[PDB]
């Protein structure tokens, strides 16, 4: 479910927050994304 | 058989250290 606070466990990847579609670049062998901070910004699901 | 003739390497050979996406 899109757009609501949900807790996430992607691929047990932990964590909280609000997921929605996205227009990234994401190459074949990505899986996550992040910052010049090195925060987990982006995640590809599993399953779709 | 073969040679052994040295080059320059240049810039070359730099892959994805991670399977982290990052822009800009
Ligand atoms: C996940 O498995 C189901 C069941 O076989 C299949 O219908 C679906 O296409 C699969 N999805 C991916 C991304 O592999």
């Amino acid at each position: 479910v899109k757009n609501k606070c949900v807790n996430f466990n992607f691929n047990g990847l932990t964590g909280t927050g609000v997921l929605t579609k996205s227009n990234k670049k994401f190459l074949p062998f990505q899986q996550f994304g992040r910052d010049i901070v090195d925060t987990t910004d982006a995640v590809r699901d599993p399953q779709t | 058989t073969t040679t052994q003739s040295y080059t320059n390497s240049f810039t070359r050979g730099v892959y994805y250290p991670d399977k982290v996406f990052r822009s800009s």
